[PDB]
């Protein structure tokens, strides 16, 4: 009784765990695509950034 | 991460049930030599006693 | 991390040796009680012809 209960538990649990260590590895993977998201718009700001400062040193020299 | 922790706990509770086994077999099978070495032993006294 | 990968093989040859093991075991106990066996089928037959 108590070895076949072992058994049982250690499979259904295996399973569980899989599912789980899947569950993070997806939020994983979502959060890899936010961050190569950042990181082009991240780009995206420092060039509107740079943009800015020409702007402002124009300006600066227009007076 | 926590799911690491416990999977890798059950496994570690597996592998004592396997040496538990293990050492259940052991175990069976000294009493099995024990008895099979007495036997012996009966054997050869009944057939020398016999002889006698 | 490449104390885990390596150290796995080692895990993954320590479950095999215990699963090896229990087999041999498992193994020796079935032949140690064949032989009791015979070994206690002829003590009953000697027992019998010293009677005689």
């Amino acid at each position: 009784d108590i070895h076949r209960k072992r058994m049982e538990k250690d499979l259904n649990e295996l399973q569980a765990l899989i599912e789980a260590h899947f569950e993070n590895r997806k939020k994983e993977e979502e959060e890899l695509v936010s961050l190569k998201d950042r990181i082009e718009r991240r780009r995206a700001e420092r060039a509107e950034q740079q943009r800015i400062r020409n702007e402002r040193e124009k300006e600066r020299q227009n007076r | 991460m926590d799911a690491i922790k416990k999977k890798m706990q059950m496994l570690k509770l597996d592998k004592e049930n396997a040496l538990d086994r293990a050492e259940q077999a052991e175990a069976d099978k000294k009493a099995a030599e024990d008895r099979s070495k007495q036997l012996e032993d009966e054997l050869v006294s009944l057939q020398k006693k016999l002889k006698g």
